[PDB]
RNA sequence: GAGUUGAAAAUAAGCAGAGAUCCGGAGAUUCCCGAAUAGGUCAACCUUUCGAACUUCUGCUGAAUCCAUGGGCAGGCAAGAGACAACCUGGCGAACUGAAACAUCUUAGUAGCCAGAGGAAAAGAAAGCAAAAGCGAUUCCCGUAGUAGCGGCGAGCGAA
RNA sequence: AUCCCGUGUGAAUCAGCAAGGACCACCUUGCAAGGCUAAAUACUCCUGGGUGACCGAUAGCGAAGUAGUACCGUGAGGGA
RNA sequence: GUGAAACUAAGUGGAGGUCCGAACCGACUGAUGUUGAAGAAUCAGCGGAUGAGUUGUGGUUAGGGGUGAAAUGCCACUCG
RNA sequence: AGUAACGCAAACAUUGGUGAGAAUCCAAUGCCCCGAAAACCUAAGGGUUCCUCCGCAAGGUUCGUCCACGGAGGGUGAGUCAGGGCCUAAGAUCAGGCCGAAAGGCGUAGUCGAUGGACAACAGGUGAAUAUUCCUGUACUACCCCUUGUUGGUCCCGAGGGACGGAGGAGGCUAGGUUAGCCGAAAGAUGGUUAUCGGUUCAAGGACGCAAGGUGACCCUGUUUUUCAGGGUAAGAAGGGGUAGAGAAAAUGCCUCGAGCCAAUGUUCGAGUACCAGGCGCUACGGCGCUGAAGUAACCGAUGCCAUACUCCCAGGAAAAGCUCGAACGACCUUCAACAAAAGGGUACCUGUACCCGAAACCGACACAGGUAGGUAGGUAGAGAAUACCUAGGGGCGCGAGACAACUCUCUCUAAGGAACUCGGCAAAAUAGCCCCGUAACUUCGGGAGAAGGGGUGCCCCCUCACAAAGGGGGUCGAAGUGACCAGGCCCGGGCGACUGUUUACCAAAAACACAGGUCUCCGCAAAGUCGUAAGACCAUGUAUGGGGGCUGACGCCUGCC
């Protein structure tokens, strides 16, 4: 069988975006986008979630706590999509 | 030299050892600690820390 | 050849001296490592030959050990005697003739030879007289037992079946290695001794006033209470198997 | 039976005279730590062969040893662990004090510490009191009574 | 004396054994060395009613707001 | 230099609980400071500075005690 | 009482700007300070103090437009860095087991436990707050797929290895520094002058390979054995390889082949259509835009590497996993399953990451003249990490301004004398560096000793030159030549303690303690002694040349009587 490290309710893995304007530099500058998820999260568990909700090859998942409590995830997607192509269809 | 200061800069993991939740419940009179602590209704019954993370504030 | 794979490693830390913590067995720490030498008391490779290769100073002990090897494949090390000869071959068993260096059971042999490493009883490992200097004699043998004048000016009837290095162990030098130094006393994990004139009432019976003090009380005493000088510290009876104290 | 989405206003959307909000009975969920229990842990974390670990029960196989025992494997809504202010029981158990000192004694088998357990616990159904007359398990209250006593016959202790 | 234990010795069954304040004789009373039982009974972290020659913000619970909180101590703990 | 010893120039070597002196450790004298800048320090010199050294981290011994190169010293500015 | 104080005596001053208000906030120019830091980074700790905007109720020992303060928002990106998914030390917890009123004590397997062992990333740019983390270049780890072979493979077991001390100095080099060459600019209102001012940079890694460095065994010949010239051995290196015994690996014994080996450094690729002085065009005047020269050599020389390399010494210097090799026994799975490689692609586990960290943010209740492990160590003069002044970088110490009373404190000098002061030369003054001469009493013959005491010292010439230091002779100035800082005062006696050390943190550093040495006494191992009711533990994985305990304290003469 393939365990997961953690059953933590997949469909609640990500929380909100991200909507500063650091963000937008993320998005023209390095063809990544920001997310907000819980502490209880993966590099495994968010690539899985991106590349199935959005379907998009999603290239690196760069993660960090942030002191009031919530983890911060900066996801790179692959070359061959434009995250602001993929990014004003949801929103930002 | 030094002054007649008696705390200082040690890591909190080793307060921890010693004052931490562990020591404090592997024996019969931390865990009579524990129930002054809880019976007097202290919202920090230790002094610890954390092997992951640092403080969530 | 160090790190010989037979200085067994791991030991309990240093010169220690903690039962449960407390100073049980004082003046003790400091020194280097100090990493013992599991050497090999009980031979348990009866006629096999064994030359001698190397002399390699133990620090554990205050005479030196030696590297022996085999015919067949293994390494040991024993107590070489006074007059190891280097490359020389000593073999144990039970009809082995006698030289210097050698082990066999305390019957076949005559009597009135030098002995250091004999046993107490069978089955242990060595007991007796293997300090660096301490030579063992033969006074004659009995029906089960044999008396044994041992290096205190002490005779003792013994078990007859016990194996015995027969050779007066080396390294007598050391009664004339003079520690003047002065501190070459802590390099052996052996801190400073206080005296019990110039301590206090609570810790020691000799706690004085003024001055150096007179010892006060009617007999010289140890910090805890007993007399010090002539009050034989022994069960009254144990073995009964020593013949006459004879010091 | 008429308005509601806590304190707690405002804003955005709802939910409601085929009965909302709310109240009551029985259920469901209850992340993580904590008996904490898959293993470790520096509690609210990490690693995971995602596991009620251990003790007890049941079942199979059954070491040194023939029967056994130990072990291993398995099942089990699976009995115990942990918590609890005071009272209660069992065990260890003082000292300051009073005696105008103090050691016998008192304070005191009190406080404290540990263990256990219930709404009460302990005790309890006469190998008992009593005195020539009689009662009929245990517990508690009033009384005898501050009596008989006990005690460096001191301080005090004190029934039946 | 009665009652219960430590070491060691160590009985009798009803024609007996134990108690009745050393002990013996007679009488009286009861049947140890096996267990279980509700009630009256003691208390409040509490709960639901009713009261108060109880308090009224230095009082009454330490605490009428963040109350065992801020703060102090490494900690036990102290504490507005 | 004698048949070998005993002993000595000369190099080579780098031993020391060696010497001078920084970091570092410690506190001998003096002044200042005494509601101090500081509940023990500043300034000027001072002792050790390859050792019986100094220090970080993780530990250990706990109060009818521990530990003490021994002062009733120290054990959280508290220790007969 | 509107009194002391406003927290070192590094020091600020002016012009502008912002505003209602400016000694204090900002900008510029000078001035001044640290510079083995008062610089930069990280361990701990703190926990949001970091950044933009807004505010000046409280805090800032003054003010304030500013802030480590108040409010809102944001910020900490890792396969490679540090820990965990690996391993163990001290130590802790200890299944069973022994013990014990309870609680629990002892103790084995086992498991945790870094301060250690194992394991893979460097350079440039970006940027209000992040950089080995984001972008680009080149890499490297750990598995899968794609091709060749194998029928066994994995784990447990057997072994090698991991694997270790202190001191010492000499080599070979790098890091840095200086100089020269090259390139660009420069007239800096002064008598002359370009002699001036700035660059001269590049890592990890992939390949090739090492000498005049160390190591390679013995003897003779030449030289100071030595660097080298020359001959012989059949083992005499790094290393492999056969066997023999119960002998797979290993270990031991025997035989044989190998003259080389080891590692920093190095050339090339990475690496230039990078970086860089300069000029070229606009200023929100805070910087962006285009183009771009040379990018070498030598002398010093590391406290860094070789390097756990050699030599010496006793006081004799952790453990386990990763890694490598391997038979039997034991558990499981088996053919397109497992194993070993060769190129090429794919995949990349959690936590920490801000900021302060020789401190205003940590610890001292303070924005406290104090403390805090570790790393980098520029120039000149100097032996030097002291010292004096400075580059980089960072500050001007969070009250100032007048005045120039007594008196305190921190310093400087003082006619004549020189301890007359005083409890006492306490404190100050004086000596001070390198070379040469010379050096006594005494002694344990080791020392005293740098004894004491005396002379030279700066700068320009020449020659001898180990042809680098250095010497002699000469001249030149100053009153004074280690001209500043820095940098021994000494001798003669005596008492005590032999000595180096340790001691009352915060009034005593000693003659006190310790010490090497001596002596008495106990102890035969199921030892004595110590802690614990006990089990047991230290003693000790040691064995009378050893382990306790008493007293004395090196060394020399002795230690009397009862």
């Amino acid at each position: 069988l393939k365990y997961p490290r953690r059953i933590l309710d997949v469909y609640q893995i990500l929380q909100s975006p991200i909507i500063t304007e650091a963000a937008i530099k993320n998005i023209a500058d390095e063809n990544s986008l920001l997310f907000t998820v819980d502490v209880r999260a993966d590099k495994k568990m968010i690539r899985e979630a991106i590349s199935n909700f959005f379907g998009v090859k999603v290239r690196k998942v760069n993660t960090l706590i942030r002191p009031d409590g919530t983890k911060k995830a900066y996801i790179m997607l692959n070359k061959e999509y434009n995250a602001s192509e993929l990014a004003k269809k949801i929103g930002i | 030299a030094a002054l007649c200061l008696t705390k200082r800069s040690r890591s909190r993991k080793s307060l921890a050892r010693t004052h931490g939740f562990r020591l404090r419940m592997s024996t019969t009179s931390g865990r009579a600690l524990l129930k002054r602590r809880r019976a007097k209704g202290r919202k920090i019954l230790c002094t610890k820390t954390n092997p992951s993370s640092g403080k969530r504030a | 050849n160090p790190r010989n794979n037979l200085i067994s490693g791991q030991r309990r830390c240093g010169k220690g001296r903690n039962a449960r913590g407390i100073i049980t067995a004082r003046h003790r720490g400091g020194g280097h490592k100090r990493l013992y030498r599991k050497i090999d008391f009980r031979r348990n490779e009866k006629d096999i030959y064994g030359k001698i290769v190397t002399i390699e100073y133990d620090p554990n002990r205050n005479a030196y050990i030696c590297l022996i090897h085999y015919g067949d494949g293994e390494k040991r090390y024993i107590l070489h005697p006074r007059g190891a000869i280097i490359g020389d071959t000593i073999v144990s068993g039970t009809e082995v003739p006698i030289k210097m260096g050698n082990a066999l059971p305390l019957t076949d042999m005559p009597l009135g030879t030098a002995i250091h490493n004999i046993e107490i009883t069978l089955g242990r490992g060595g007991q007796l007289a293997r300090a660096a200097g301490a030579v063992a004699k033969l006074i004659a043998k009995e029906g089960k037992s044999a008396t044994l004048k041992l290096p205190s000016g002490e005779v003792r009837l013994i078990s007859k079946n016990c194996s015995a290095t027969v050779g007066q162990v080396g390294n007598v030098g050391v009664n004339q290695k003079r520690l003047g130094r002065a501190g070459s006393k802590r390099w052996l994990g052996k801190r400073p001794v206080v005296r019990g004139v110039v301590m206090n009432p609570v810790d020691h019976p000799h706690g004085g006033g003024e001055g150096r003090a007179p010892i006060g009380r009617k007999s010289p005493t140890t910090p805890w209470g007993y007399p010090a000088l002539g009050r034989r510290s022994r069960k009254r009876n144990k073995y009964s198997d020593n013949f006459i104290i004879r010091r």
